[PDB]
């Protein structure tokens, strides 16, 4: 994708930057739900995989008309005191490419119990002996804490940046901006 | 002459506990029978409060008492130190009024900063402020709180009249009682953010609410003279002016700009600081607290 926009979280005493990036990713998801499309990607160029931090930057990649459209929408109403804007410009050359993947886990055993007892009509003990409590997977990935609107549930979403490649291939994106085959330029 | 071993100031600008209610927009002038936001439990069991599915407006209501007599301590051992401090605040008041401080307090009243997480992401917030002289209303202010920014202290004629009322209260020339109602437009079925206890939510009797000290912390977010930076904006007035979120302390005592060293230089040694620092230390005396050995 040719054009990128960098929005920086303004340093704020009233909330930590994790909460601002949470609400920014959430309103980003709501704006991408309102526009649709699968050619709109995200990246976080302030990565730090030692302490698993997401930093303070948000880089959204698409075309020119999409970015200049997303500037003038009410998904930036009520937030523009708390973040700074950049300019939609071309990605420089040359840059590597990588992905943004959502990596969940089956770290809750109880959902797997409910699944195995709802499809098979087992008992609690058969589901307990089939899958033990050691199935919980630990993760060292950065995460964003979003809530739900209609049936409200607050969850952390882990973001994984993939390996740096030399060329990018075609592919879509979700409403979260996450990679489904399409890679974002890393710089 | 040295500082007193005990020294205590009662707080001025007493806020109430801000009660939460819900309703639909353009019923804002009929918002007297609006039902309150009920906290409910759901599955670990967490208590959350949401707006009803036919309401998009969260209405918070509290009261504020501006009392005055901000220089006199509530307890003091030394009498000469007390007279020195009283005449020092007297020369501060005779130099300039409470107009800058009441202007900043009226600014923080104008924007809906007391809605902490209920202001972020709201499409439209409006603040109604009633100065209540007798049992009935005596003056009304209406503000678009999205118009007043959280970074700059502007000027407006209604805002200057509100600041003149607050400065008249702080000077002891009259008793000030304000009722602050705020409407926030979030949407249908969205969540609100009341204060949390020691997960449970703060509640007055069958109604979600915010702590009064939370509204008080939001109201004194006027400190724009800390020497580290100023591009972040105002913070709450504190000796060693710090914030719990960032984990860092401005007005560090290594620098000569905390509250205590400023007060010791001004009162004991008569080294009067810069006028913005004078505003800071008088704002800390309005904030109140326990000072001394």
């Amino acid at each position: 994708m040719d054009h990128y926009l960098d929005i920086r979280l303004r340093p704020d005493p009233e909330f930590p930057p994790a909460q601002l990036m949470s609400v920014l990713f959430g309103k980003l998801h709501q704006a991408l739900v309102a526009q649709g499309g699968d050619r709109i990607g995200v990246s976080f160029p302030d990565l730090d995989e030692s302490r698993s931090r997401l930093g303070e930057r948000l880089r959204i990649h698409a075309s020119a008309d999409d970015l200049r459209a997303l500037l003038a929408r009410p998904w930036l109403e009520g937030l523009r005191d708390h973040l700074q804007f950049g300019e939609p410009a071309v990605v420089p050359h040359p840059t590597p490419y990588r992905q943004v993947s959502r990596v969940q886990a089956k770290s809750n055993p109880e959902r797997l119990r409910r699944r195995l007892m709802r499809r098979h009509d087992l008992s609690e003990e058969e589901a307990r002996k089939r899958i033990p409590d050691t199935v919980a997977r630990t993760l060292d990935l950065p995460f964003v804490t979003l809530r739900s609107q209609s049936t409200g549930q607050h969850f952390r979403l882990f973001i994984r940046h993939g390996p740096l490649q030399a060329t990018a291939e075609e592919g879509g994106f979700t409403c979260y901006g996450l990679s489904k085959g399409g890679f974002v330029p890393w710089f | 002459l040295s500082t007193a071993s005990v020294l205590a100031f009662e707080r001025k600008l007493d806020p109430s506990d801000a009660l939460m209610s819900a309703g639909a927009w353009a019923q804002r002038d009929a918002s007297q029978e609006w039902p309150a936001v009920t906290v409910r439990e759901k599955s670990q069991t967490v208590d959350v409060a949401n707006l009803p599915s036919d309401a998009d407006t969260l209405k918070v209501r509290f009261t504020l008492r501006v009392l005055g007599g901000a220089g006199t301590p509530s307890a003091c051992n030394d009498a000469a130190y007390r007279d020195k401090l009283l005449q020092t605040v007297a020369t501060y008041v005779n130099e300039q009024g409470f107009a800058e401080l009441a202007r900043r307090y009226a600014h923080n009243l104008a924007n809906a900063r007391f809605l902490w997480r209920n202001r972020v992401g709201a499409e439209a917030v409006e603040v109604r402020i009633n100065h209540i002289r007798q049992g009935e209303v005596a003056r009304t202010w209406r503000f678009d709180a999205l118009a007043i920014g959280l970074r700059d202290f502007k000027a407006d004629a209604e805002l200057d009249a509100l600041a003149e009322l607050i400065a008249s209260g702080l000077s002891g020339s009259g008793h000030v009682l304000l009722e602050v109602v705020a409407f926030a437009r979030i949407g249908d079925g969205q969540e609100v953010f009341p204060s949390q206890e020691l997960k449970t939510l703060y509640s007055v009797r069958d109604a979600a609410a915010i702590h009064s000290q939370k509204i008080g912390n939001a109201l004194r977010t006027i400190d724009t003279w800390y020497p580290d930076e100023d591009g972040l904006g105002p913070i709450a007035v504190e000796p060693y002016g710090s914030v719990t979120s960032q984990g860092k302390a401005y007005r560090q005592p290594k620098q000569k700009l905390d509250f205590y060293t400023l007060l010791d230089n001004w009162v004991l040694r008569d080294e009067a600081p810069a006028v913005e620092q004078q505003h800071y230390v008088i704002a800390n005396l309005i904030r109140g607290g326990v000072f001394g050995e």
